[PDB]
Formats: structure tokens, sequence, C-alpha cells
RNA sequence: UGGCGGUAGCGU
DNA sequence: CCACGCGGGCGGTAGCGTGCTTTTTTCGATCTTCC
DNA sequence: GGAAGATCGAAAAAAGCACGCTACCGCCCGCGTGG
């Protein structure tokens, strides 16, 4: 349900940055075991990185800071295991 | 070893070096046993040297598990381990006697001979035992490096006793090389080169000193290069291929070795035995002979041959060449996930989407399908699954459709031209057994459905396929890269629907009703109530954008046709209803493709392009248009028409007959009444056929646009043009012979009649000489495209702006009487260099640093400006790549060019393309002497001055004098060079109309024009001694001629006449200009009919001096004349300085030019040859830059001369010309692009505070470092010139020595890299290619700029 | 013709040539130059080590198509050390640098 | 389940 | 009287000989300018 | 005052000669010695 990227690259800029996050964002939907924010409507994970590229909730920022979150909230969490 | 590749570090191997990568010594020439397959000991395949035969096992079975691995076994010493090893390990050959490296001496300059400074030819009659050279002859006569002779060894022997050493071969090379000293030698010839300063001793010791420096710099060294242990390669790099029974497959490598073993071992057992000098020194020459062969067959002489009657490969013969493994198996290699088939054309397919045969999904897609399948748990393992897929059940298909779901593929043509060859799609099944492909994108790939096959490859991991989804993607894919043109578009039957689905007839079914809406016309259509070509009133909806873009609806009672009504209907929201009223040809279709994508965007643009397909499809199918033998009508006046041409041509033949016309005007104006009788028939033809259908409408009979089918095909584009047509209903036409010539008679009968055989075979040279011309055009094409890409391989955007304020001019290029292009097309896409201000005023129109888009270049072409400052890749200040300003906007998006792209590929890939349209076979005059203006305009007179005449005009007395006519609003419209001596009508300033000769001038002679008034005296020159009164009969009169240097005596030549203008007195009148006396001096053979004592008034032609009154290169011969640089065969001269020119005394029988300023001292006297003419006279003021001769310019001496922004402009002038010539456009930006790869080499004028070298010549980005640095610092900054080298020069003389590698060179650019001791930084796209790593162009450039700020971090 | 996972050459562990020989197609040097056109890097890694000559990252590769996940081993390929190896064979002194 | 050269032909 | 070996060239008192084009080097022959 | 530096012109050598695909032919071998 994807033919045409041009209002995803216009919301990213550079056109290279976008496959990168995209990638990066398959990768967690893949062999990360994340959940698809956005509906999915029996597509696999490119599709679906490039779709929520498009409506805006994920980007380099987002994904950077959730990644920074989640790796401070799971090393609390062993922290507090160990202790 | 990822990390640690970081660089690639040569030089020469030392003997110690070789001897630790070899794991063992090979003696005996053997193979592995033909009886038992296992190998024999130390032989070219061994175990105890190398690896074993089988993973983890002992040859003689001691330890056959991994429970023993890594351990030596004793009973035959075999290592247990992989079997790989075989690969990563070597032996080495203990050579009996040195060996001489053939690299380091038959590959021009030999190093040895140029490190020992002594003759090629004496350094190969010594090395090859035959010829005797002293080591040390003591203190007698036998200097150091002295050659002797058998005869004369004896002699000397006899006389001077044993003191002197005269060793015999590559032993007496290499202690020469030993007791030769690296410092003192460099340090004595830099003494030499200090004190000699001798042209001969300028050259070939510059070199020396460069090679002993790098010999010294580097831990080479000089006895190095005579080999005396010999490396081996590994025995899986040469494998025995077991053929089928009980014969093994020879190997040329095996071959070799095993003469070379064979031959070192006949050698140790001579020396043992303590053979005869003689025996042993043919051995040492033949094993020599072998290592020649080893190293590189037939480099020397003979190739040593085998079995196959043909010269064997060797190391060096397959390491390069077009079949070497630098350029067949590591810069292109076949690849797995692929397949091939021939395609054919699906309508039924939307634009992002591909046919895939069943079989060849399944084939290709298997792993996934074995994925999915272990996933789902219908197979529990992998050969489970295997089985499945062969037996073909209907759930494998299920998932193979899953699975294929939005699994983007790659296709692409065999010969890939441009960047657009390549495209991906998102495939789906079907059936038969050939490839579906989209209509429209056919004439992207330039593929027709005749036979051609697609290659289609499939991506695995989510980074392909995202860039599969962005950017391999044919959406994305819509303006070409070369000139922003749209790359889809409709064409062939889809047009010819659209056209079909326009047309308006008069008295159509259904004229005159009023319908609501489209629906009811589609409606009455369907019904069969009306046609097509009906002409109706419908109420039409447009929907316009207005301001915030918003949608506005008005409903208006429109006059149109029903088709255009249906039309309407797939048109989106945003068009006007004006882009559908008309007749719907080709140039519409795409105009309205291009407004739908400018104003709705890109994703309403891809539907409207299937929309059209589809109804065109649709519609040109109902419509059933077809050619038959009816349609094609043969004008009635035609026969007529050639009659009386016959009749004409009969009274010219007639004066021929009669004498009073010769041969020559008779075939001259036989071809020009056929050219008029071809026009005239071809009109008749084409009146009769555009307006042949009569229609009644209600009443008496009318006109209208006929409905013949061939004329459909005409009008709409479809396909065809007006010269097929013509020779298809008209004439043939004037054929030519082969070697041009055209012939008398033409072809008088058309297509559709017969043709007799006289008229077949005279198409037949014509046919030939354009299917040869093509055939032979292929080949340069390629060659031409692979140079141009290696030349533009490394360039990539690396910054965002330079801050540089210098670009290069641009105004409309104008050849006279036509503006071949027009400013804005291109200056379009380009940054600014500086602020754009309106004429006049003093007022910034444009700021200093802007993208050029359509809206400012309406603005500027508005306030009817001209000249443009844009920043150019030339003047791009950034090293080791360009900036996104400096390149300006790139051509396939809108948008400026982003951070990384190489635009160096795409540039080289956009000039190769248009290859197979340029035309290499050279193809083939008239006198012209007066101008005549053709538009209405001002005057201006450019580097001129004038002299007044008797009459009153002006007389140009510059040589490089410009003509120009300027339009009211200020614009140039006409620019003409116009001679010396040529009378003027006007003045400058003078507004004149079109058509009026503004200035004649002789043809076949040059005057000389005085610019004062008095009379002549007869000044240096005497009758017969320097003149001849030579009496023409004719004119009846003897006028004096100057006689050539020869012909005047020593005196005569050395007083050559000087025509002085004197008053009635007799004083000369020296000039009001300048102080020193009026002095005209004719130059050698000019013919005066003018006598002593005749008064002449200013601007008088004193004398005129006669002159010569052809070049065809054609368009892929002059393309690479170009960008090689090649000298051109006649160089014209041109003036190194400004002053005052001067005659020499003639040396060896050609003149001297002597070139003296104003204030300093003449630098240049240099030779000029006789034969070529000179343009400038005995005494001018020539200025630097201006031609003294006429003549073919030089690139090299437009560099030396004048700034590189003329090299530039001339070089995209000439590229661009022959280009447009042909028909097809190529942005100038691409051949800028090339100009800056052409000028990266600086040679440097003084050393100054840094190490440069006084004649070195270094790239030009690292002087720029240098000389910022030492600014940095405060010391002076060393003076670089920019040097000119051609394209492949360029390419070979890059730092990276891979790259250079890459190219065509091979073996030369490796040894001097492996002399100097060159390190390779993987800083280029073609070296990251030939590593495998992610290419610093791409989405890579973000890896590979995380690597280099890591680095950084960690330095 | 179309082939996924096939035989390799001895000297090079290049997949072969040839309907006949079920072989692969050949990716040309222009293909190389159009793949560096366009902005795709990934792709060009894919066409030129992991798919064709890099029998490590053939066997990744393989194994993780068959898990599913599509993550890439980039490697070496054999080639370049084919390459290497042959270079330093005659008197050239062609290695690797430790950084 | 073994491919290395050469020769000829085919499509751009 | 067979198996290893060796060097592998046809042709011929040797020399690799035949309707492409461009670039670089070399060498002999000559023109010229001073020791 | 006539040899050495500069030039010129001819010779000789190196280097390449677009890309795919298909089919078949030769991948030993013939003459010379030691058991
Ligand atoms: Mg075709
Ligand atoms: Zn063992
Ligand atoms: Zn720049």
């Amino acid at each position: 349900a994807r033919v045409t990227v041009q209002d995803a690259v216009e919301k990213i800029g550079n056109r290279f940055d976008l496959v990168l996050v995209a990638a990066r964002r398959a990768r967690q939907m893949q062999v990360g075991g994340k959940d698809p924010l956005v509906p999915e409507e029996n597509d696999k994970t490119t599709v679906i990185a490039l779709r929520e590229i498009e409506e805006g909730l994920i980007n380099n920022q987002i994904l950077d800071v959730r990644e920074r979150q989640e790796q401070q909230e799971q090393e609390a969490a062993e922290l507090q295991a160990v202790t | 070893k990822t990390e640690e590749f970081d660089a690639i570090k040569i030089a020469l191997a030392s003997p110690d070096m070789i001897r630790s990568w070899s794991f063992g010594e090979v003696k005996k020439p053997e193979t592995i046993n033909y009886r038992t397959f296992k190998p024999e000991r130390d032989g070219l395949f061994c175990a105890r040297i190398f690896g074993p035969v089988k993973d983890y096992e002992c040859l003689c079975g001691k330890y056959k598990r991994l429970k023993h691995r890594g351990v030596i076994c004793e009973k035959c010493g075999v290592e247990v381990t992989q079997t790989k090893v075989r690969r990563e390990r070597m032996g080495h050959i203990e050579l009996a006697s040195p060996t001489a490296h053939i690299w380091f001496l038959k590959s021009l300059p030999s190093r040895i001979g140029l490190l020992l400074d002594m003759p090629l030819r004496d350094i190969e009659r010594v090395l090859y035992f035959e010829s005797y050279v002293v080591i040390e002859g003591g203190m007698t006569n036998l200097e150091r490096q002295q050659i002797l002779t058998e005869e004369q060894y004896l002699d000397a022997l006899e006389e001077f006793g044993d003191e002197f050493d005269a060793k015999m071969g590559a032993e007496a090379i290499q202690a020469l090389l030993k007791s030769m000293d690296l410092e003192q030698e460099c340090e004595q010839l830099r003494e030499e080169l200090n004190e000699t300063n001798s042209e001969t001793k300028r050259k070939k010791l510059t070199k020396r000193i460069k090679l002993l420096e790098a010999f010294v710099q580097s831990g080479n060294k000089p006895e190095w290069m005579i080999l005396t242990v010999l490396p081996v390669l590994p025995p899986d790099l040469r494998p025995l291929v077991p053929l089928d029974g009980g014969r093994f497959a020879t190997s040329d490598l095996n071959d070799l070795y095993r003469r070379v073993i064979n031959r070192n071992n006949r050698l140790k057992r001579l020396l043992d035995l303590a053979a005869p000098d003689i025996i042993v020194r043919n051995e040492k020459r033949m094993l020599q002979e072998a290592v020649d062969a080893l190293l590189d067959n037939g480099r020397r002489g003979r190739a040593i041959t085998g079995s196959n009657k043909r010269p064997l490969k060797s190391l060096a013969d397959m390491i390069k060449g077009k079949q070497g493994r630098f350029r067949q198996n590591l810069l292109g290699k076949r690849v797995d996930y692929s397949g091939r088939s021939v395609i054919t054309v699906g309508p039924y397919l939307r634009l992002h989407q591909c046919g895939l045969p069943k079989k060849m999904a399944l084939e290709l897609f298997k792993p996934f399908i074995y994925g999915k399948l272990e996933l789902r748990g219908l197979a529990t393992t992998i050969k489970a699954a295997k089985k499945m897929v062969e037996r073909e059940e209907a759930v494998v298909w299920d998932i193979l459709d899953e699975v294929i779901r939005e699994h983007p593929v790659l296709l692409n043509r065999a010969p890939t031209l441009h960047r657009l060859g390549i495209q991906a799609f998102e495939p789906v099944l079907i059936e038969g057994k050939a490839i579906q492909l989209h209509p429209l994108v056919c004439a992207a790939y330039n593929a027709d459905f005749d036979g051609d096959q697609m290659a289609v490859h499939v991506p695995l991991t989510l980074e392909a396929q995202l860039e599969a989804r962005a950017l391999m993607m044919s959406t994305n894919n819509i303006l070409s890269p070369a000139n922003g043109e749209p790359i889809i578009v409709p064409s062939q039957d889809v047009v010819l629907g659209l056209y079909y689905m326009t047309r308006d007839c008069v008295n159509a079914k259904g004229e005159g009703m009023v319908l609501t809406g489209p629906k009811e016309a589609e409606r009455l259509y369907r019904s069969g109530l009306a046609s097509l070509h009906a002409r109706v009133k419908v109420r039409i909806t447009e929907y316009e954008k207005d301001a915030n873009g918003e949608l506005v609806a008005k409903t208006s009672l429109k006059d149109t046709t029903v088709g255009r009504a249906i039309l309407w209907m797939i048109v989106p929201k945003g068009l006007p209803y004006s882009i559908v009223n008309q007749a719907l040809g080709k140039k519409a279709i795409s105009k309205m493709l291009n407004t739908c994508y400018r104003i709705l965007g890109l994703k309403p643009t891809v539907i409207f392009a299937d929309q059209i397909m589809y109804t065109g499809f649709a519609y040109a199918a109902r419509s059933g248009a077809s050619v038959g033998i009816d349609d094609m009508v043969i004008p009635e006046k035609k026969h007529e028409i050639i009659s009386e041409a016959e009749a004409e041509v009969a009274e010219i033949q007639e004066q021929f007959q009669s004498g009073l016309v010769t041969a020559g005007e008779r075939y001259n104006k036989v071809i020009d009444i056929w050219a008029a009788a071809n026009d005239r028939v071809s009109k008749a033809m084409m009146d009769n056929l555009q307006t042949e259908t009569v229609i009644n409408r209600d009443g008496q009979e009318e006109k209208q646009v006929s409905f013949n089918s061939i004329y459909m095909m005409a009008d709409s584009g479809a396909r065809g043009s007006a010269a097929q047509i013509r020779q298809l209903a008209g004439m043939r036409g004037l054929m030519a012979k082969p070697d041009g010539s055209i012939i008398e008679t033409p072809i008088t009968a058309n297509f559709r009649e017969g043709l007799n055989v006289l008229q077949y075979f005279i198409s037949t040279h014509g046919a030939r000489k354009g299917l040869a011309d093509t055939a032979l055009k292929t080949a340069n094409s390629g060659y031409l495209t692979r140079r141009l890409v290696d030349v533009a391989q490394d360039l990539v955007v690396t910054e965002d702006d330079c801050g540089t304020h210098e670009g290069i001019m641009m105004t409309p290029v104008i050849e006279g009487g036509d503006v071949k292009e027009p400013l804005r097309d291109r200056v379009l896409g380009r940054v600014t260099a500086e602020d754009v201000l309106k004429p006049g005023t003093a007022d910034i129109l444009v700021p200093r640093n802007t993208l050029l888009h359509e809206q400012w270049c309406d603005l500027l072409e508005e306030n009817s400006v001209d000249a443009v400052k844009v920043r150019s890749v030339v003047s791009c200040d950034t090293d080791f790549g360009v900036c996104a300003h400096c390149y300006g906007r790139d051509l396939a998006r809108g948008h400026i060019i982003n951070k990384g792209e190489a635009i160096g590929v795409i540039a080289a890939q956009s000039i190769g393309e248009p290859g197979t349209q340029l035309t290499m076979r050279t193809f083939h005059a008239a006198a012209e002497s007066s101008i005549q203006v053709k538009n209405k305009g001002s005057i201006k007179l450019s580097n001129v001055k004038s002299v007044v005449n008797s009459s009153g005009k002006l007389v140009i007395t510059s040589r490089n004098t410009e003509l120009k006519l300027i339009d009211e609003f200020g614009r140039t419209k006409e620019s003409y060079k116009v001679p010396y001596g040529a009378v003027l009508a006007k003045g400058d300033g003078e507004q004149v109309a079109g058509g009026e000769t503004v200035a004649n001038w002789d043809p076949h002679t040059m005057p000389v024009i005085t610019e004062v008034s008095g009379f002549v005296r007869f000044t240096d020159m005497i009758d017969g001694q320097t003149i001849t009164r030579q009496t023409d009969e004719l004119t009846g009169l003897s006028s004096l001629v100057v006689l050539d240097s020869a012909e005047r005596t020593a005196g005569g030549k050395d007083l050559r006449p000087a025509l002085k203008i004197v008053d009635a007195q007799g004083n000369d009148v020296l000039i009001p200009g300048t102080d020193m006396p009026a002095q005209y001096f004719l130059p050698g053979k000019a013919i005066v009919q003018l006598e002593d004592g005749v008064q002449i008034s200013s601007g008088d032609t004193l004398a005129r001096i006669p002159q010569e009154s052809k070049d065809i290169t054609g368009g892929l011969p002059r393309v690479a004349d170009l960008f090689e640089a090649r000298r051109p065969k006649e160089p014209a001269i041109l003036a190194e300085i400004s002053g005052i020119v001067s005659f020499g005394k003639e040396t060896k029988g050609k003149r001297r030019l002597v070139i003296t300023p104003v204030d300093g001292s003449d630098p240049y006297e240099e030779m000029i040859p006789k034969w070529r003419q000179l343009n400038v006279f005995e005494g001018e003021r020539v200025e630097r830059g201006d031609v003294i001769s006429d003549g073919p310019e030089a690139p090299h001496d437009i560099l030396r001369l004048r700034g590189v922004h003329a090299v530039t402009r001339y070089i995209v002038n000439e590229v661009q010309d022959v280009y447009r010539l042909q028909g097809v456009k190529i942005n100038d930006k691409h051949i800028e692009v090339i100009v800056r790869q052409m000028l990266r080499k600086a040679t440097i004028v003084n050393a100054g505070s840094s190490d440069f070298l006084e004649g070195e010549q270094v790239e030009y980005s690292r002087v720029k470092i240098a000389n910022r640095e030492l600014e940095a610092n405060g010391k002076v900054g060393a003076t670089y010139s920019r040097d000119l080298l051609g394209i492949t020069k360029a390419s070979l003389a890059t730092e990276s020595f891979i790259s250079a590698a890459s190219f065509q060179e091979t073996t030369r650019v490796l040894t001097e890299a492996a002399v100097a001791g060159k390190r390779d930084e993987l800083r280029g796209l073609k070296e990251n290619v030939i590593v495998g790593r992610l290419i610093p162009a791409g989405t890579g450039y973000a890896y590979h700029q995380d690597r280099m700020r890591r680095r950084a971090a960690g330095e | 013709h179309a082939r996924s996972t096939g035989s390799y050459s001895l000297v090079t562990q290049q997949p072969l040539g040839g309907k006949a020989q079920f072989g692969g197609q050949r990716f040309g040097e222009m293909e190389v130059w159009a793949l560096e056109a366009y902005g795709a890097a990934y792709t060009l890694q894919e066409m030129l080590t992991v798919k064709s000559d890099d029998v490590n990252g053939r066997t990744k590769m393989y194994k993780n198509i068959v898990d599913g996940n599509h993550q890439m081993e980039p490697g070496m390929p054999e080639s370049f050390n084919v390459l290497l190896k042959e270079i330093r064979s005659l008197g050239i002194n062609i290695e690797l640098e430790d950084e």
C-alpha cells in the first residue's frame, strides 16, 4: 500500500537518512520483536516502517531517544535485580 | 580483520620476507600422482608444505577427526586443519643463481637501467649471459661501468691482470647495485643538476633524483630488484581440474613452475659437478629465459607455448587485460539469486509493477519460501521443505504469493548505458515463460519487444529492500538526470488513440446535441447514438487551485467534442479544461503531463499516467486504425512535375554539349533543379494528404483535416516523420555515393510503386554506410564511456557551501545569425556566484547565493539581463570533493543536490549515453566575404582600432575585432568576427536594418592599411636584391613583389622592404600616435601595385599579401579529441606575453619571432615553421592570448596563456556544439565536472617554505592545503601552475594506485607504485568496490563519515 | 534461466555462468556504475560480497534468510584475497597495515 | 555432481 | 622393449614479416652556437 | 673552427580495441633413453 515515498522524504529530508532510520525500524519489528504502532493490514516490516515515517511518529530523534530510554530503564531494572 | 582494513601498502619484497611467507621449499618438479590421487612430496602440490587434502584429515591417516585439530603429524608431517589453508599458504623456490625481476627491467622506463644510468640495450645484453660488465677495474683504464666483449675481456685480463672484476650476469648486476651509494649519488646528481643549466640535463636528471629519493625514503633496496628466492602460488589458486576419466586438465602456471623447477635442479646439478663455464653459462641463460616465461610470458621475445601452439598464460598476462583478474572477476562478478528471460509487453500492469513467471519466482525466492515453510511448521527440516518445493503443492504457491507481496526485484538490460538502465519493480505472479514489462518504462530501458532479454536480481536484506522501495523504484525516477526532461513519455499506440479521441468531424452522428456531463457523453457513445468526432456542448465543472491551495469549482457550458469529454473523466481535479480541448498530439500529451506534475504533484501524476495509458490503449483498439495500399495517395501532378524537371535538365545538358557551361556547373545546376523538383513534389503530396477529405455539412461541401491513417500517424507523432512520409509517397530524393558525392540522377519512384534495380543498388550504398557506422560506433562509444567513468569516479559531494565568491561567466551562446541556446536553460538550476544587478540601475535584482528556479529565471529574462555569474564545480574550493552549492540543483529532483551524491558517475553516464547518436565516420567548399545582418538593431564594435578612409567609411586595423548587433531591449542578438582590413558601412551606435551589408573585405589577400597620409618612400627595398619588378602583361605593368628570404640576398633578406610614409618635403611622418618613425615593413611575398612617390591618404591599402583560403572531425572523434586533449596537427601559435613583435635571422630555413615587452626583456624567441603562414605583421603591439597565426586551438596553450575559465568555456562550447548538432541535449554541468576532474595536477614554480620540489607535479588539493597552512603560520606559500592532462593520463596519474590499476594500463602503474612504496587510502568509489565495503557515495556516506569521526576521536 | 544457490568456481568461489551449467547472471561493470549513480550502497555490497564470493557471508546469509532475519555480514571477498596472494607471488610486497 | 582456454554464431 | 622424462615450435644456414591508431622512447643524422 | 647542445625525423616498442548470450573443440604428447 505504498508506491510513492515523496511525502516521506519531504518529512525526513535528504532521502538518505530516511533509508537508515527505516532499516533500523524494520529490524526492530522483525528481529527486535517490537509492536508496530500503525495498523498492520497484512504487510511486512519495511512498509510499516515507511508508513510510520510518513505519519511522523518515528524519525531519527524519537528513535534514538526511545532507544536511550529503553537502555536506561533496563539498566536500572538489572541493577535493582542484582541488588 | 575488517577494522584492520584502512589502507593498502605495497613495496618491493626482500628475500627475508619471501622466506618468511613460505611454509616450505619446493625441490622436485612433480604433481599429484596419476596412479594414486595423493599428492607427491616436495612437488608443486604437496601436503607437508601446504595444507592437507581434506578437512581435518592427516595424509598418512594418523588422525582423521577434530580431536587432533592443529596437531602436526610425524609419519608424514602434515598439519591437521581445513582445506582452505591451501589458499593462503605459499612456498619458496631457492634459485641457484640470482635472477633479475622483469617488471623493473622491461616496463619503460627501465628502473634498473635508470638507477644504473646505463642504456637498456646494454643492460639486456649484459643480463642475458652474452656480454661482460666491469664491477671494479681498479686504477687501470677500466672504468666503473664499462661493457666488455669476450675478446676485449680476455685482452684486458692479460694486460691488466686479475685485479679488475668482471662477473658474468645477474650476479654482476646485483653486486653493482649493492655497491652503489644511494645518498652520495643523490647529492652528486643534485649538485650537477644545480650547476648544469642545460635542457638535455634538465630532463632525465629530475627523474633520476625522484627515483633516488623514492628508494631512500622507502625501505626498498636496489638489490631487492634482483630476485634470489622466488614465491610460488598456493596450490588451490592453480588447481588441477579433474577431467572426465583419468585425464587431468592442464594448467599453464603448473607447467611454467615445473619448467622453472626443472631448470633450477639442472643448474644445481651442473654447479655441483663443476661443469665447464660454457655449459653453466647456457644453463643460467635458459634459466633466465624460464624466469622470463614465468614472470611475464612474451614480454622480451617469443612467448613459451605449449600443446595448443599458442602462448601460455603467466601471472602478468592474466593479472592484466580485459579478461584479467582485476576487471573480470573483481570489478564485476556473477551473482546468485539472479535470472534472465525475454520480455513481452503487458498493458494491465501498473507503473510500479512487473510480470514474473511462476517458475522464475519459485526458483529465485527459494530460501524465502524455505524459511516461511519452516515458520509455518509444514516442513520440519530444510530437506522436507526442499521436497515440498520440488513436489509443487498448493501451499508452496500460497507461501510464494505471500513472499512476493512487497519484495521489489531489480530489472536491467545487458547494455546498461545511462543511469536509468536498471530499475526495480513490484513483481506479480503470471503464467507463461516471459517477463511482462510495463510499456511506458520501455523507452527508459531503450528496449524494443523484438527479442530483447531482461535480467532480474532479488534483494534480500532490509537495507536492500528499502533501497529498492526508495531509489530503485521507477516511480521516483520521473525526470531524466541529463537534462531534467521527463523520462516516461506516452508514445506509439497510446498517443494514437488519444489522437482519434480528439479529432473532430463536421457531420458526425450526434452533432448539435447538448449534454450535461461526461457521464452522459460516455452513455451516448457506448449506446452507439453518437460518434467520437461529433462536436457538442457540455457542462464542464473545472476545478482550479487558488490562494492557500484550495480547490474552486466553476461550471460552464463549453463547446468541445465528446471524445474530449470522455478524456476529461481521467483528468485529476487540478488541471484546467484547456489542456484537453486540443488535437492531443504527442507534444500536447507531454505538456499536459508536465503541467499535471508541476501542479498536483507526483502521487496524482502516476495515477493519471496509468489512466491515460489505459484510455489510450482501449480507444486505439476501438479505433481500428489500419494501413492500406489505397491509403497511400500519390499526387497527380507529381508525374507531370518529373516530366518538366527532365525537360529542364535536358536544356542544361544541352549547354554542356554546346560548351557554354562546364561539367561542374552542369552537375551543380542538375542537383539544384532536382532538389527544387523534390521540394515541389513533397509540397504537392503534403497538400494532397493533409486536407483530402471533403465532407457535406447539412448543405454545401466543406474542407477539414483528412482522416487518412498515414496522416494520422504523421500528425499525431506516434511513429514516423515528414521525411519518411516523403520517401513513402513522394520521392526517395538525391542519394549519395559512398565517398559522399551526390548521384547525378535521383530516385524518381515512390516506395508504393516499383523501384528499378539501379535505384535499389544506389540506396544500398547509404544503407550499408549507416549500418557499418553504427556497428563500428558501438565499440568507440563503450570505450569513451568507460574512460569517462574512470576519470570522474572519485568526485562526490562532501560539503554544503564553499563560501567562494568566484564563479564562471554566463551569457547566451551566439554563433552569428541565431541564438543556439538562450540564457534561461543554461543558467537554470545553478547557484549565482554573486549578486545579479538590474541593468542600468545598480539595484540588486537577485541576491548573492540563491538557487535559480523557474520564477527566478522568469524574473531574470523579464529584466533583459544577459550576463550572470554562476558557481561551478571548476571553482569549487572544497578539496577531495565538491560542495552542494557549487554544483547546483540536481536534474532528477527539483530540490538542491543532497550531500553524498556521486555526481561524477552521473556526469560520465549522461555524457556517454548519447554516444550511439553521434557519428564517427567523416562526412564529405563555400566562400563568403560580405557580412549581412538578419535582425534590426544597434551596432557595436569591440576590440577595434578603426581608421577613416577617403570615402569616410571605417577600416578595421585590429585583428581580434568583433561586431555585434544588439536588440533594442539591450540584449545582443548577432555576433560576427570581422577580419582585419575590412570596410565598415557605419560606425558604432547607429541603428541599421536587417539585410544591410555591415562590412566587406577581400577574400584571398590581406591589405596593408596606413594610418597616416603622405607620399610613399621606397625605403630598404632594392630591385633584384630585395624586390622584383615583375611585369604582368595582362595588367601591362611591372609591379614590385617582395622576394622570399631565400630569393633575397643575405643583405637583401636582412634589408626587407619598408614602406615609409613621408610628406612632400620628404621627412618621416612619424605617426601621430607615437614618436617613433612611420614604418610599414612589407612582409615576404607581398605584391605592391603602388609606385614610389605616390600620395596616399590615411586608411589607404599600401600593399596586398596573398594567403591560402577545411576541418572535418565528426561526432565521436571530435569528442574524444576534446576530452583527451590531443594536440591538433596544426597548433595555432599565440603570444605568451604582451609586447612588440619582431623578426630575427632565419634559422634552418624557418622564421624567428621575438616578443619584446615594453619593460621586461624578451623571453621567447621560439622557432616558427616557414610553411606555416603568420597572421601578425612585422611590427605590431600584440597582447598575450592573441593569435599570432590562424589554426586550431590547443587546450594546453589556452590553459597556460589564459585562465582555467577560458579552457572550461572552450571545452564546454565545443562539446555542446557537437552534441547539439546531432540533436541531443546534455547539461553543461556534467562537462564542467569532467573538466574539473581533468584539471587536478599542478606544477610548482617556486619551492617557497614548502618541501615540494621545484619542478615536481603534484595534486592541486595538496598544494592548496600546504599554501593555506603556510599562510596560517605566516610562511611564504608555494606558487603553482595548473596543468591539463588527458583523461586517460589524468586517471593513470591519480594518487590511488588501485584505481589506476583498475584502468587499462597495468604493470606500469604497479611497478611505479612498488618502486615508490606508495600507500593507498580507501577513499574512492572504485577502490571500495574492489574492497567490497560500503561505497562513500550513497547511504554508505553516513557510515564512512562515522568511521572517519571514530578514527579522529581515537587519534 | 534462474539460480538461487548453485555451484561455484574453484579459484574465485564465484557463481558459474551459462544455462547449461546452472550458473548465475553476470553483474557487469556498467551495472556497478549505475548502482553508484543511485544512492544505493547496501545493494552494491549485496552484489559484491555476500551473494557472490564470500563463503562465510554466503553461509551466514543463507542461514539468516532461512531463520527469517534479513541481516548482513560484510566479510572479505575471496577474489581480493586471490589477487593479493598472486601479487605477493611476484616481487611486490602488497600487504595489510595493522591500523 | 568436477570447469580452463580457444573457435564460430546471435541480440543491442 | 616398455615406462619415465622432457620440453613442446614450425620452419630453416633465422625469424616470427604484411590494408589501426595513439603515445612514448631512442637513436642517428643534422643545424647551429659557442672555449 | 669545428665539436657539443639542440632539433628533427624516422624507427621501434607498448597498449587497446563496448557488452551480454548461444553452440562446439582441445585440455595431452611424441620422440628419446634405462632397466
Ligand atoms: Mg530490439
Ligand atoms: Zn601423517
Ligand atoms: Zn563548492
